[PDB]
RNA sequence: AAGCUUGAGUCUCGUAGAGGGGGGUAGAAUUCCAGGUGUAGCGGUGAAAUGCGUAGAGAUCUGGAGGAAUACCGGUGGCGAAGGCGGCCCCCUGGACGAAGACUGACGCUCAGGUGCGAAAGCGUGGGGAGCAAACAGGAUUAGAUACCCUGGUAGUCCACGCCGUAAACGAUGUCGACUUGGAGGUUGUGCCCUUGAGGCGUGGCUUCCGGAGCUAACGCGUUAAGUCGACCGCCUGGGGA
RNA sequence: GUUUAUUAAAAACACAGCACUGUGCAAACACGAAAGUGGACGUAUACGGUGUGACGCCUGCCCGGUGCCGGAAGGUUAAU
């Protein structure tokens, strides 16, 4: 569910957030759990890479399995908690031995169910098979497009993948990002979707807000000195020239794909 | 909707000497137990306005018929509203 | 309402043009022409008949 | 729906003389069958008759003598929510005294006359001619 | 107990699978203390116009005798296995017993 | 207060229906996508012209994607509180209605303010986009064309829902009950004659057209009455202004 | 809230939210004469670029020029 805050004080009022009265709460599991420390921009090698970034409050991250490599095993879900790396929330599995895995949220938000993986699976959330067991038309969840890089697409709240179209050895996947891909029939899925999907309707309400997450404040380059950007201080509401990145050169509406290794397996281009 | 075979688990109850259905206090029961199943029914589902004011005439007749029972004598409308839900 | 899985008796009452034999030419009643239509969508949501026509 | 037994008791007379029957029947009560017997009395018809073991139906008999029907108002006066209550000399005088008005009283159902020989007013239930 | 027929369109090229799927099929009706009458083959028939490329089925009949409360968790089972696939429940109707 | 039922109600075995809700479930062309075969035509009007087309159009095929609605029967017809609603198939469900009986005992009729509904269009958050098309840009046409008519085309139409509450919401007839000339016809139960039944003799429910006594200024209403009469509610006293 | 130490403090600046643009991820992008790292152990409910300025009601036309995209048939045309 979101919540609105009262206004107790001012501006307060705006504030809305993501609340799920099952989702649970503890310690991380710490062979799972690493410090990752913060990056900053500023850079080990000379002056900064990245901008708009400075400050924030301490975090962790808690490695999520992708791999899914541990077959023919049933393992149970124990706890679904908040997780401060992915919107999606992730929750806590047991295997029939005593092996604990941090997964990637199904559908549900429940937990004691048993789960398997295999050439053939049962029709449930968190049962892995490949997706030419299925008659498409229906949602694959993570997919193992390429076996040496794991489950990829739909990790964040509420993220989809549709299964379109079948011929042989091969199926056809539609993105949420207006691009349509080919892949082997053979590949991993969990099938539905992922949980949450709340997450984009959040509003801040507070200029603070997003400073304890170490987003720093966008300064204008039309504001900002004639040295230190490219476009430089007024001359005021006055632009002048055609728009370009710090770096004094030209981009909007200028395509920047270069990779020409994978567009052979896009059946369909975003726009 | 309500089978001969679910009055026979209220009119068994709610009568004394048999045939008692006639009156107001089996009558009550009646249409209690079918307020009670069509009440639910709704949820999962909801956007049904035939079934809902099928739901409040049923509710409507009961309102009446209780009233009416408490018009004729108090002793034997009290000592139905505590076999049937009213008032919490 | 009666007999009407058997497409042997149901291409007596459908035409080459893709269309119905009009119950003015079987002689038939007009609520058999219903019968017929029920029929035919009986036997299309059943495998029995074809949905449409064209080569 | 029905609230008042006099309401479908005279439109059937008025009605039914217009249709030109000889017999008008309606369902029976204590209070139709009382002014039955007084349009007897006076003669406005010429009997009724009253049966029924599921529901009790009177019948009445209507006057044309020889062809032209001999009652010449037939109205009622008076209704349960607006009622009309005379008194011994405000009694009224039908058609300026060609007909005759039906009280109920004290007393039980009379006529006009009977109740101002009885010195007595009441509630109005029939106007005639 | 309520009537159903129950009837299946097996894949012509796939009828090899077919003994594995009925046998979690009448497993769900002898749970829920179903009676089976007859669970026979018409064998391969032709379609009468090609639909997904296919223009045959196979055709297999149950009539289950089934508590009524079993149908949407039992029409569902046929639905996404793609071997045994266009099925029909057809309701009531009676049962006949032990034919083809 | 005491006593009733033949006012009102519910029901045994049973009846039809595009009513609602949830599930599904199936087909076609303008379109889009990758190409072949192939040459200068296509498109369109009362006339024409922008425009589509030699980058190979239009059309004709192969293999495929996308969105909406549900052809036929369909009407003399049903259902629904209205607004509205037609597919087949599987659940969930309101109301009405018949046969042959019975148990209560005035429990009825109406209703301010409430308590709940929505056709098109509109507002919100996220998707959606074949066809139709406000707006818009052109072709024109014309004295002018900001429009008709022709070429393109977004919003809107669809869905998750959440809102909105209005209509020529119209047979312009508030709700409720009784009494009473019909004809023709549809639709659904059903009593009876070995239905030995195709037939015949009846009888409830719903309802269309033609119209008679009555009503009405007139047209119409006309046993489903705007009639005959009663209970209650909602309203109202000239346009131009408003 | 931010705004320059000892004459220039606010209407300027940032912010909750708004739009456009690049990005299918070994992303695009950046720093590093690089080894490498940051982008991010984030994956389209996620990141890079630029403007707007909470909240409520809101968004007309112009593609000639200068940029960018779709088409590559035709023209112009270089080293070769």
């Amino acid at each position: 569910a979101v919540v609105k805050c009262k206004p107790t004080s001012p501006g307060r009022r705006h504030v809305v957030k993501v609340v799920n009265p099952e989702l649970h709460k503890g310690k991380p599991f710490a062979p799972l759990l690493e410090k990752n420390s913060k990056s900053g921009g500023r850079n080990n090698n000379g002056r900064i890479t990245t901008r708009h970034i400075g400050g924030g409050h301490k975090q962790a991250y808690r490695i999520v399995d992708f791999k899914r490599n541990k077959d023919g095993i049933p393992a149970v879900v124990e706890r679904l908690e908040y997780d401060p790396n992915r919107s999606a929330n992730i929750a806590l599995v047991l295997y029939k031995d005593g092996e604990r895995r941090y997964i990637l949220a199904p559908k549900g938000l429940k937990a004691g169910d048993q789960i398997q993986s295999g050439v053939d699976a049962a029709i449930k959330p968190g049962n892995t098979l490949p997706m030419r067991n299925i008659p498409v038309g229906s949602t694959v969840h993570n997919v193992e497009m390429k076996p040496g890089k794991g489950g990829q697409l739909a990790r964040s709240a509420g993220t989809y993948v549709q299964i379109v179209a079948r011929d042989g050895a091969y199926v056809t996947l539609r993105l949420r990002s207006g691009e349509m891909r080919k892949v082997e029939a053979d590949c991993r899925a969990t099938l539905g979707e992922v949980g949450n999907a709340e997450h984009m309707l959040r509003v801040l309400g507070k200029a603070g807000a997003a400073r304890w997450r170490g987003v720093r404040p966008t300064v204008r380059g039309t504001a900002m000195n004639p040295v230190d950007h490219p476009h430089g201080g007024g001359e005021g509401r006055n632009f002048g020239k055609h728009p370009v990145t710090p770096w004094g050169v030209q981009t909007k509406g200028k395509k920047t794909r270069s990779n020409k290794r994978t567009d052979k397996f896009i059946v369909r281009r975003r726009s | 909707s309500l089978s001969t075979e679910a009055t026979a688990k209220i009119v068994s109850e709610f009568g004394r000497d048999a045939n008692d259905t006639g009156s107001t206090e089996v009558q009550v029961a009646l249409l209690t137990a079918q307020i009670n199943h069509l009440q639910g029914h709704f949820a999962e589902h909801k956007k049904d306005h035939h079934s809902r004011r099928g739901l409040l005439r049923m509710v409507s007749q009961r309102r009446k018929l209780l009233d009416y029972l408490k018009r004729k004598d108090v002793a034997r409308y009290t000592q139905l509203i505590e076999r049937l839900g009213l008032r919490r | 309402e009666i007999d009407y899985k058997d497409i042997a008796t149901l291409k007596n009452y459908i035409t080459e043009s893709g269309k119905i034999v009009p119950s003015r030419i079987t002689g038939t009643r007009a609520k058999y022409q219903r019968q017929l239509a029920r029929a035919i969508k009986r036997a299309r949501y059943l495998s029995l008949l074809p949905y449409t026509d064209r080569h | 729906s029905m609230q008042d037994p006099i309401a479908d008791m005279l439109t059937r007379i008025r009605n039914g003389q217009a249709a030109n029957k000889a017999a008008v029947t309606m369902p029976s009560s204590k209070l139709k069958v009382a002014i039955a017997n007084v349009l007897k009395e006076e003669g406005f018809i010429e009997d009724f008759k009253v049966e029924g073991d599921t529901k009790p139906e009177l019948e009445l008999t209507l006057k044309y003598f020889q062809g032209k029907a001999v009652v010449e108002s037939i109205q009622r006066v008076s209704r349960p929510g607006l009622r009309i209550y005379k008194r011994k000399d405000e009694l009224p005088k039908v058609m300026a005294g060609l007909g005759i008005a039906v009280v109920s009283t004290s007393k039980g159902v009379m006529t006009d006359r009977a109740a101002r020989q009885a010195g007595l007013g009441g509630e109005i239930i029939c106007y005639v001619a | 107990m309520r009537h159903y027929e129950i009837v299946f369109m097996v894949h012509p090229d796939q009828s090899e699978q077919v003994p594995g799927m009925i046998e979690r099929y009448t497993a769900a009706i002898t749970g829920a203390e179903g009676k089976i009458h007859r669970l026979e083959d018409w064998g391969r028939r032709q379609l009468a116009y090609p639909i997904n490329k296919l223009h045959k089925a196979h055709y297999v009949l149950m009539n289950v005798e089934a508590p009524q409360e079993v149908i949407d968790e039992l029409e569902t089972t046929f639905r996404f296995n793609d071997a045994v696939i266009r099925s029909m429940v057809m309701r009531t109707k009676h049962a006949v017993t032990e034919a083809s």
